[PDB]
RNA sequence: UGUCCCAACGUUGGGCCCGGUGAACUGUACAUUCCAGUGCGGAGUCUGGAGACACCCAGGGGGAAGCGAAGACCCUAUGGA
RNA sequence: CGCUCUAAUUGGAUGGAAGUAGGGGUGAAAACUCCUAUGGACCGAUUAGUGACGAAAAUCCUGGCCAUAGUAGCAGCGAUA
RNA sequence: ACCCUCAGAAGGGAGGCGAAAUAGAGCAUGAAAUCAGUUGGCGAUCGAGCGACAGGGCAUACAAGGUCCCUCGACGAAUGACCGACGCGCGAGCGUCCAGUAAGACUCACGGGAAGCCGAUGUUCUGUCGUACGUUUUGAAAAACGAGCCAGGGAGUGUGUCU
């Protein structure tokens, strides 16, 4: 749940800016934010044998 | 009173004649710089090679003044390729164990930047002695 | 903060700084470029005649919108910038008395190097309409003086 | 005001466009050329038809502006202009080294260059410099 | 009856110059342009000419198909309400 | 080719490691390497592995910063001080 | 610490400590964007994808590169003469012989020379070519879309089953 924990939603259009959810004027969840959640991370369900 | 580098630092290696002659091609022919398209045109564009990728790059496509694009044909004769411009192979070397089986009349040694002063010492009094060449000598005031 | 950009011998040479000033960083830029060269005490005269208003101080890159002066030399525009003056005056105040300390003629000496440097800004914000609000700062100033023998 | 011209050309029954063609040629190569009696040069065609071209280009410009000369003086320094690079350091160099005069400032008579004379026994279809600046109002000082 | 013919003079606050304070919008790059042409047919940047010494102040806004808003019109989606 | 950490084999470092800056050499190239300054404690190579492994771009994200600019505003309200 | 300066517990100067204060308080290192000062190159008559490749100017402590230039000679691929003689053409000019000769890129040897001198690096000038990049598109310099600049962040991953 890494960078869940967020209730952030995009604007959409409308204000110039890109459609990135944000919570408090800044942006969060997605992969290429600061704070977001990691892409495709270590995981624990991995077969390691 | 003066700086004087330690070594064998004149030598020159022999080659057979073909070799001197692709060695001195290889220095007259040269080669483009091959740095990365537009790198001149934005500072967070670095100059290390990217093979132009867009649709309508000119320089992909081959515009003439855009700049070469790197091909195999640009490689260096084979026999020279990777030569120390004075002709020698060189060798690297991190102590003095790895001066062992070195042909000072072919190879000349590169003492690792990481190698402190005391084990230069040592490995540049016995590169000498065996006949080899140091690249980069320690300079030393006498 | 900044540290003296130029070398200076002690033997023949008296420093003196100004720090985190609150004035003008443009303003500074001029004024360091007018006075570089000229002695302590010409310096001051001028700097004087800036604040008194008789002497224009020529602002050859922020310029924009100022109006020419007459008495600007080899260039039109000029203002006179009394604060970022006073703070210049203060430095020289205490260049030259540093000097006067270790033997040597303060005021006869010559201004052998001085320039400003923006060591940062002191930030404000300021309510502006539609429920927004903006940027209003004050430049933070350190500038750098050399006093040299004749 | 004194010119040390290397050549001194005679344009007088010499067809103008023919004398600019070598004059930019040898100015090119270095040459100081001073070209003499301009207001004589003479241009082929039907005078009206010849003279509507050189109004049109009178009458033509804007803020940006079309300068363009009407004494027989700048009319043929600026048709030498045109086979000239002007633009160019070498091209505005040759350019500054060739210099049309009215009448002949001269002590010594120039020359007329091969292929660029005119037979007035066997033509009547042309018109003078001096003729054509009379038509586009120029001073007749000459 | 200054809405108009047809505009004038005046008043107060700005505007302009000076001290202090001191933002924002906007910015791929280059950029002194003009006339034609060309080009995905609506070019400061391509071609040909023309013009062009650098910088600055004030101005009214012709152009940058100016800035501001992933066109509201129209159609399309095995979209929504 | 380059990045991380694991293992085996094997090396470098306070007689100055990594990093950074400027500079020399090699490689078609990814990139490798040396010199000098700074720095003041860690760093490799080969082989077999491991992978949250490579950015110029997404009106991409966060932080920092420049031009804009000493510019707009600090006048307008029947309360001109 | 002490001293000097100052309206001054500010700041500055000098000084003391320590291997180091360019370790003096968001105080290990200290990139880029970018700012001040300054060095080199260019610069108030001249033109715009900012360069690539050639070639000139000017600039350069050491180290890590050491080459380069001119006479002559040797070798000498494709290519390839002048002149002279003879013979044709109205003419421009051509043919035959000289002759596949002289010449001919590179490379090398002898002799002489260069050390800002050769390379290289910075900048600028000349020549040739050249209207970014990525995307959308039949067609992008585009008056189609994206970005102010830099740094860092930022996209084929797991389980099960099948092939
Ligand atoms: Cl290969
Ligand atoms: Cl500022
Ligand atoms: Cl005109
Ligand atoms: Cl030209
Ligand atoms: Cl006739
Ligand atoms: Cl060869
Ligand atoms: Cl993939
Ligand atoms: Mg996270
Ligand atoms: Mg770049
Ligand atoms: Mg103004
Ligand atoms: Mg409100
Ligand atoms: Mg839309
Ligand atoms: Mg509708
Ligand atoms: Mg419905
Ligand atoms: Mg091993
Ligand atoms: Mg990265
Ligand atoms: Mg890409
Ligand atoms: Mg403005
Ligand atoms: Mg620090
Ligand atoms: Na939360
Ligand atoms: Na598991
Ligand atoms: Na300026
Ligand atoms: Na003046
Ligand atoms: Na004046
Ligand atoms: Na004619
Ligand atoms: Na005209
Ligand atoms: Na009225
Ligand atoms: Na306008
Ligand atoms: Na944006
Ligand atoms: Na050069
Ligand atoms: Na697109
Ligand atoms: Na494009
Ligand atoms: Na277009
Ligand atoms: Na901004
Ligand atoms: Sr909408
Ligand atoms: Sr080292
Ligand atoms: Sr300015
Ligand atoms: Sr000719
Ligand atoms: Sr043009
Ligand atoms: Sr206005
Ligand atoms: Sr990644
Ligand atoms: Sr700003
Ligand atoms: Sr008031
Ligand atoms: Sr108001
Ligand atoms: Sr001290
Ligand atoms: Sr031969
Ligand atoms: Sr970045």
């Amino acid at each position: 749940y890494a960078g869940l924990r967020t209730p952030a939603e995009s604007f959409g259009s409308g204000r110039g800016q890109a459609h990135v959810p944000k919570l408090d004027g800044r942006a969060r969840r997605v992969p290429q934010a600061v704070k977001g959640r990691s892409a495709h991370p270590p995981k624990t369900e991995k077969d390691r044998s | 009173t003066e700086l004087q580098a330690r070594g064998l630092t004149e030598k020159t290696p022999d080659l057979s004649d073909e070799d001197a002659r692709l060695l001195t091609q290889r220095h007259r022919v040269g080669k483009p710089q091959f740095n990365r398209q537009d790198h001149h045109k934005k500072k967070r564009v670095s100059t290390s090679w990217r093979k132009p990728r867009g649709q309508l790059s000119k320089q992909r496509r081959g515009i003439k003044g855009k700049g070469d694009t790197v091909e195999a044909g640009f490689r260096s004769p084979t026999a020279v390729r990777g030569k120390h411009p004075s002709g020698f192979e060189e060798v690297r070397v991190h102590n003095v164990d790895d001066l062992e089986g070195v042909d000072g009349d072919t190879e000349a040694v590169r003492i690792a930047s990481k190698v402190g002063a005391r084990k230069r010492e040592r490995i540049e009094e016995e590169a000498e002695d065996a006949g080899i060449r140091v690249l980069n000598p320690t300079y030393v005031e006498v | 903060g900044i540290s003296y950009s130029v070398e200076a011998d002690p033997d023949t040479t008296a420093k003196a700084m100004l720090r985190e000033r609150q004035m003008s960083f443009k303003h500074s830029k001029a004024i360091a470029r007018e006075i570089k060269g000229k002695t302590a005490g010409e310096a001051v005269d001028y700097l004087e005649a800036v604040i008194e208003g008789d002497q224009p101080v020529p602002f050859k890159q922020h310029n924009s919108g100022v109006g020419h002066k007459s008495k600007v030399d080899g260039w039109d525009a000029g203002r006179y910038p009394e604060k970022a003056s006073k703070a210049f005056l203060d430095l020289l105040e205490n260049a030259v008395g540093n000097a006067d300390h270790q033997g040597f003629d303060g005021e006869a000496m010559t201004i052998k190097h001085v320039a400003a440097h923006k060591v940062g800004e002191q930030q404000g914000r300021k309510p502006r309409a539609m429920g927004r609000a903006s940027a209003w700062n004050s430049p933070q100033v350190d500038v750098e003086l050399i006093l040299e023998e004749p | 005001a004194e010119f040390d011209a290397d050549v001194i050309v005679d344009a007088r029954d010499c067809i103008m466009g023919r004398v600019a063609s070598q004059v930019a040629e040898q100015a090119l190569d270095g040459e100081t050329v001073a070209v003499v009696n301009a207001e004589r040069a003479v241009i082929t065609g039907r005078e009206e038809q010849i003279v509507e071209k050189y109004e049109k280009r009178v009458d033509i410009g804007n803020d940006n502006g079309y300068f363009y000369p009407k004494r027989p003086d700048g009319i043929f320094k600026r048709t030498i202009r045109g086979m000239l690079p002007h633009k160019k350091q070498r091209g505005r160099e040759a350019f500054e080294s060739v210099r049309v005069y009215l009448g002949n400032p001269y002590d010594e008579d120039g020359e007329v260059l091969d292929g660029t004379s005119l037979d007035r026994l066997s033509n009547i279809k042309f018109v003078t410099l001096g003729e054509i600046s009379e038509t586009l109002g120029a001073n007749k000082t000459w």
